RNA sequence: CCUCCGCAUAAGCCUGCGUCAGAUACUGACAAUUAACAGCCCAAUAUCUACAAUCAACCAACAAGUCAUUAUUACCCUCACUGUCAACCCAACACAGGCAUGCUCAUAAGGAAAGGUUAAAAAAAGUAAAAGGAACUCGGCAAAUCUUACCCC
RNA sequence: GCUACCUAAGAACAGCUAAAAGAGCACACCCGUCUAUGUAGCAAAAUAGUGGGAAGAUUUAUAGGUAGAGGCGACAAACCUA
RNA sequence: GCUAAACCUAGCCCCAAACCCCACCUUACUACCAGACAACCUUAGCCAAACCAUUUACAUAAAGUAUAGGCGAUAGAAAUUGAUGGCGCAAUAGAUAUAGUACCGCAAGGGAAAGAUGAAAAACCAAGCAUAAUAUAGCAAGGACUA
């Protein structure tokens, strides 16, 4: 585990943008 | 090539084979033309006693008070074993009283210890 | 490893974006698609 | 794939503990209590190093004469090949000469 | 033609490599006290 | 082992009714719970039921754990897993009434229940398999309940299905029986 | 006879035999010299019962019958023997003095560890005694960096052990 | 046991153990607030009340405690359900299962308030160490054979045979045997 | 006994005398067959066959008539999850022959549950006719 | 159909195709190799010990050779311990290699060159070949035959 | 524990010709001339054939010795754990 | 959707403080016989001097001073003065270490790898491929284009 919690942020923040695109919301 | 399992009589050409035992406590002695002489008084001989009319049987009744473990002491035993006569003697040569200057001379020497378990 | 890289990921993607359309590995593998990419910008 | 799939558990820190609340404090013993102590007597850490500072060498250097005698043997035995390397590399190597 | 350079015989293996043999010299002590150091399963052979 | 498993219910039923005396086992209830009427457990047992059923309907599992038993809970949900009931409890024809009570220490109570309910049982695809949306359908059954004798209840229990049942609604689809798959030493009898 | 090494006939196959307390060292303290020494034997007999009946159910691939009891029998065997030992102790102390019932010294040996060695029993002296005399008993200078660095080590080891046991200890402070 | 055993409700020898934990987990440990043996307060057997989850307020008997992990399990209380012999075929039978609460989780019941309580480990002048509940006071009391033919009586093994001597073992029963040793201990070199 | 200094012997010494005896045994079934007079013991390490005899002899009143010993190995090629051998322990193995025409067999040794079994007959296996539809609805 | 082998001892290894149950010559459990064979020896002090072996008889030698006690004093009163399994060892391997000895001199013992098909090239091993017979080639290499004479070192 | 040499005490050498032979033919055994194959091979030097020796300065099992500024060497700068 | 992906604590680093039954030298882990045999003795070399040969380091301040030195590379005093944790690592990191184990070597010796559920088990993302082989022409893209 790499210490740091802003690039986790950031990949968190892509796969909720890749599951909307995945799921798109009705 | 092996060195982590332990060295048996097993291992080795027939003198070593031959030579090495398992700790069976040795009975005797090898004479001239490998002839085994077994020494009777080097054999542990059993001392076994009668156990008929003995009452204890291997296990005890669950319905058993417990009492408090108290290890046998020097003290204890000088006290339960010796002073009642020293006592007695004192109100009216340790030897008389039990002691024993010296092992030497006993069949059951405390120390060395010469007796088997 | 007192400093490590935790972007890495988003490093190569910045690059990775741009050789989507490539052929072969050069879409995929950021050895190969940096340097298609920077030959195609 | 070097990248967690899940936030790292919150880090909570006090910033109102008693170690950063009182941090800082008696920094000015010298010049505020007579200068009776040197701020760098509040240093607490290696005895060949408190209240002194130096590139790697010469705390190599200070460590041995300091603590040397005190060190365990393989430890010794580091520090003074440490110390042969950097007087090489510092006496002999480098851009500027 | 090489590689079977090892032809065993414990009687070589121990009068080489063994215990007494090891403590006989003190180089061979320093051996089994360098193997005990580092922590070694099998000081001698 | 020190500690043994605590079941909350039994393996089946003490005495089954027999469909188409007690006052002991009454007895033994009251003097359990001091508060319990005979009288009065029809309306209870009713809504218990009804309460069960809505919960197979919307899949509360947890409010299934408390409203039947661990024997009624596997029979009821096993086989309608991966499955959507839609039922509905539309009338009771005539009024519940007990039947038959028995008695670490458990009671049983039947009640017999001739009431009507609809069902319509759908796919994993939501594909009609079974009765009606909207046709309710006559039901007639005795239901057992049971409870624990300091926390427990009255949840059902079991379902006692007479001999003389008229046969149950049926399927849609058709079905394959095969017959013995023969091997090739062995002949068909 | 053979028989005594098995269970009584009516025990064989039994699910579960129950049996006694194994015998308590307070309990045998009350107990003569020869009472031990039969009770020693009937312990003995029963234990080597119990090791046939286990023996023989491994062989059969079945559960022993009642296996706490062999358990019992060795720890009433151990404590028959604790309270001898006990009692030999005692009067060992009293009739010479010495804590030990075999003689020993503390000797450096070869490799500059302080051993407790426990003499053997010999017929000859030991200044006559050949391998004896062979056998080392003193270290030479070379061994000292050898201790020195054992030491060192048993010193890492240690101040790991106890740096880790106050991290351990701070993080579960910090938790509670 | 392994370093770092991670204690579960199977005992720590069962098969159900040892198919959970065989000997090469490692699997992270667990952290348990460190309760001296002198603080817990919990016992089997002991009423007590459900502060927490499910079943909050309710209160059942401990059934067991896991002393390893802070634990003690309620009977019939804090339950799942699982299911008990499911082969390939038959779904097997619901069961409830208790689940482990912690102590901190679990407060002991008054013997008569049958409410909640905080206790202490006072001492009393007859009962040296005994609970007492604080917020109320009163003493929470700790709660809870045919001899077989290779059985000893009572009365047999409570006899005290053991006349103190200066006398071993060996010696004294070659004297009660009668076993006659004239040879004397040549004497030997101990080094 | 066993794990204990045996006095050393001298030339017209007393009889070496053991009054707890520490040697347990093991009556053990054959895995082959015997003559009808041979016993198998599992004896450790350390017991002569001089002390086997003595020791049926004197605690069991067996007459012994013969006794012959082996040192089984025990198998050293079983590994653990650490790839190290297991070892399984050697053990000695004695074969005594009975004296006067006594025989010797091996005995015959060894010659909740109830809601399962009540749930596992109340079953109800699912019929065919019924194709998956669950069984509980009385519809 | 093959048989180089094979069976034992030694050395080496150390349970490594015995039974049962699981897997998928493996895992776990259970069992086993029993001394007569072999190893494990010898009370001292002196004191003896020129004449090989080779069928040891002639002969024949040179390289000149494995084999012996007595005197006195001590001493019997008592069959332990250890190896005994295997398809095996050294070569990283179920390695065409290495591996001492006794018998078997082809075996009574031990084994299987072909997974199935087709019958292309090229390649490997072998067999046969018209007429010629070294014209090949660096060289008769290889193969086939059994074959002279002369030179260097 | 390979290999060079050595020490102790062992073992093997069929058959035929000749005759007391560092003799001839030729097994076992030792070696490795020439060819083919192989060249990540069966093999970190092998296989098949062919070939030299095979009663001797022979071969070989066992244990021991000589150790790197060295050893050993019928000198090939050989061999001393690929 | 497969291979897989992640994970937090096992421990470790630097400091402070503080000084730390039996068997076994014979073939070690071997119950039990006349010994005699006993340890101490300058480090060297690499390297620098651009070779190499004398030579080349092993609290503060005085002071890099006096001195030494193919007086050159460099070496270098003394008098005298006074003297409580972590802007650490977090499973390719940190100890080599789950272990000096497995494995390798005759021996000295070399020397690894790795684990991650939950309160309780008595409950979507690398490469590589597959979905889905391929169409004239070419550093595989760019300008483009309805394509
Ligand atoms: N710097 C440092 N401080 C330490 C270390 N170990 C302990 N301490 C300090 O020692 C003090 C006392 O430690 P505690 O464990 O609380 O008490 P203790 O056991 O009496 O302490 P010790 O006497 O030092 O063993 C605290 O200030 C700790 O932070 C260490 O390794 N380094
Ligand atoms: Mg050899
Ligand atoms: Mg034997
Ligand atoms: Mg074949
Ligand atoms: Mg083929
Ligand atoms: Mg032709
Ligand atoms: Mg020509
Ligand atoms: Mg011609
Ligand atoms: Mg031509
Ligand atoms: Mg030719
Ligand atoms: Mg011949
Ligand atoms: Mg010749
Ligand atoms: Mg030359
Ligand atoms: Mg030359
Ligand atoms: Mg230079
Ligand atoms: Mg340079
Ligand atoms: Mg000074
Ligand atoms: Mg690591
Ligand atoms: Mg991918």
């Amino acid at each position: 585990v790499k210490k740091g919690f802003r690039a986790a942020f950031r990949f968190q923040k892509e796969l909720e943008r890749q599951r909307l695109l995945r799921c798109p919301p009705p | 090539a092996d060195r982590m399992s332990k060295w048996t009589s097993k291992r080795g050409p027939r003198s070593f084979r031959g030579r090495k035992g398992r700790g069976a406590k040795g009975i005797g002695f090898l004479t001239s033309g490998w002839r085994f002489v077994q020494i009777k008084e080097m054999v542990p001989e059993f001392v076994v006693p009668d156990l008929t009319g003995f009452k204890l049987k291997p296990y005890v009744s669950y319905l058993a008070p417990e009492s408090e473990e108290t290890p046998l002491t020097a003290a204890q035993l000088f006290s339960e074993a010796v002073a009642p006569a020293i006592e007695k003697d004192f109100k009216d040569n340790l030897e008389k009283y039990g002691f024993e200057p010296t092992q030497e001379g006993k069949l059951f020497q405390l120390y060395p210890r010469n007796f088997l378990r | 490893l007192r400093n490590r890289v935790t972007d890495r990921y988003f490093r190569i993607q910045e690059v990775l974006k741009h050789a989507r359309h490539f052929r072969g590995r050069k879409n995929r593998c950021y050895r190969l698609a940096v340097r298609t990419v920077i030959r195609a910008f | 794939i070097g990248i967690r799939l899940t936030l790292p558990p919150p880090k909570v820190v006090d910033r109102w503990n008693e170690k950063r609340a009182m941090f800082g404090v008696y920094d000015n013993i010298g010049i505020l209590g007579n200068f009776e102590k040197h701020p760098k007597e509040l240093i607490r850490g290696p005895i060949w190093l408190r209240g002194w500072k130096g590139n790697e060498l010469q705390r190599c250097i200070r460590k041995r004469k300091m603590v040397g005698s005190r060190m365990f043997a393989d430890d010794l035995h580091n520090l003074n090949k440490r110390i042969r390397y950097l007087y090489k590399h510092f006496n002999r190597h480098g851009k500027f000469r | 033609a090489r590689g079977n350079e090892y032809q065993p015989s414990n009687i070589k293996r121990k009068n080489k490599h063994g215990w007494v043999r090891r403590l006989s010299t003190p180089a061979g002590v320093q051996v089994i006290l360098r193997r005990m150091l580092k922590g070694r399963k099998s000081l001698s052979h | 082992s020190d500690r043994s498993i605590h079941l909350a219910c039994t393996a089946g039923i003490f005495d089954a009714y027999v469909p188409p005396a007690s006052q002991v086992s009454i007895r033994r209830i009251k003097d359990y719970d001091a508060n319990f009427k005979i009288k009065d457990f029809p309306e209870k047992a009713k809504d218990i039921f009804i309460e069960a059923h809505l919960c197979l309907n919307n899949s509360d599992h947890d409010r299934l754990h408390t409203l039947v038993t661990e024997h009624c809970f596997p029979d009821m949900t096993w086989d309608i897993k991966y499955k959507t009931v839609r039922w509905s409890f539309v009338e009771s024809l005539e009024p519940s009434h007990v039947v038959q009570v028995r008695c670490n220490v458990y009671g049983q109570i039947t009640v017999r229940m001739h009431t009507r309910q609809t069902l319509a049982i759908y796919d994993r695809f939501g594909r009609l398999m079974y009765g009606q949306e909207d046709v309710p359908k006559d039901v007639l059954e005795y239901v057992v309940f049971e409870k624990q004798l300091p926390y427990g209840s009255w949840r059902m229990h079991t379902k006692i299905v007479p001999p003389w049942a008229p046969p149950k609604q049926p399927i849609l689809k058709t079905v394959m029986i095969p017959g013995p798959q023969l091997k090739p030493e062995e002949e068909y009898e | 006879g053979l028989e005594e090494f098995f269970d009584d006939p009516k025990n064989w196959g039994q699910e579960k035999v129950k049996s006694g307390a194994a015998w308590t060292c307070q309990q045998l303290r009350n107990k003569s010299n020869e009472d031990l020494h039969k009770l020693w034997y009937v312990l003995l007999k029963e234990r080597n019962m119990l090791l046939t009946l286990e023996q023989e159910a491994k062989r059969q691939r079945l559960p022993m019958p009642s296996p706490e009891r062999l358990d019992k029998v060795v720890d009433s065997m151990d404590a028959l023997d604790k309270v001898v030992q006990e009692r030999e102790d005692a009067l060992r102390l009293l009739q010479t003095g010495q804590e030990r019932a075999r003689p020993g010294a503390w000797r450096r040996d070869i490799f500059g560890r302080i051993i407790w060695h426990k003499f053997k029993q010999w017929v000859i002296p030991w200044h006559l005694n050949k391998r004896y005399n062979r056998k080392r008993f003193f270290a030479l200078p070379y061994v000292d960096h050898f201790l020195r660095l054992e030491r060192e080590k048993r010193a890492r080891i240690k101040a790991r052990k106890e740096n880790l046991e106050r991290k351990k200890a701070k993080i579960l402070l910090k938790k509670f | 046991l392994p370093p770092h055993y991670r204690y579960g409700m199977s005992p720590p020898g069962s098969v159900a153990d040892k198919r959970k934990n065989p000997p090469w987990i490692r699997r992270r440990p667990v952290v348990v607030e460190p309760i001296s043996d002198e603080d817990w307060y919990l016992f089997c057997g002991d009423t007590v009340e459900i502060l927490e989850g499910k079943d909050a307020g309710k209160q059942g008997k401990v059934v067991q405690v896991i002393r390893q992990r802070n634990w003690v399990v309620v009977g019939g209380l804090n339950t799942h359900y699982r299911y008990i012999g499911k082969t390939m075929d038959y779904r097997g039978t619901m069961i409830p299962s208790e689940a482990p609460l912690l102590h901190r989780q679990v407060k002991l019941v008054d013997p008569m308030d049958r409410k909640p309580t905080e206790i202490e480990w006072r001492f009393t002048e007859a009962g040296e160490r005994v609970r007492v509940s604080t917020r109320s006071g009163r003493i929470i009391p700790k709660p809870e054979w045919i001899d077989g033919p290779k059985d000893t009586s009572v009365e047999d093994a409570l006899e005290r045979t053991y006349v103190p001597c200066l006398k071993t073992l060996q010696e004294e029963v070659m004297e009660a045997m009668g076993i006659k040793e004239t040879r004397k201990y040549k004497k030997v070199y101990w080094y | 006994a066993r794990n204990v200094v045996y006095p050393l012997y001298r030339l017209g010494g007393p009889q070496l005398r053991v009054f707890r005896t520490n040697f347990f045994i093991q009556l053990v079934r054959p895995g082959v067959a015997q003559p009808e007079d041979t016993v198998q013991f599992r004896i450790p390490m350390e017991m002569t066959r001089v002390d086997l005899r003595n020791y049926l002899e004197g605690i069991y009143n067996v007459p012994v008539a013969a006794v012959r010993t082996r040192v089984q190995h025990g198998s050293n090629k079983r590994r653990d999850h650490r790839n190290v051998r297991i070892k399984k322990p050697d053990y000695k193995v004695a074969y005594v022959q009975l004296a006067h025409g006594q025989t010797f067999t091996f005995p015959d040794l060894f010659p909740l549950y109830s809601m399962l079994e009540e749930e596992r007959q109340q079953r109800q296996s699912s019929d065919p006719r019924r194709g998956g539809v669950p069984s509980w609805f009385g519809l």
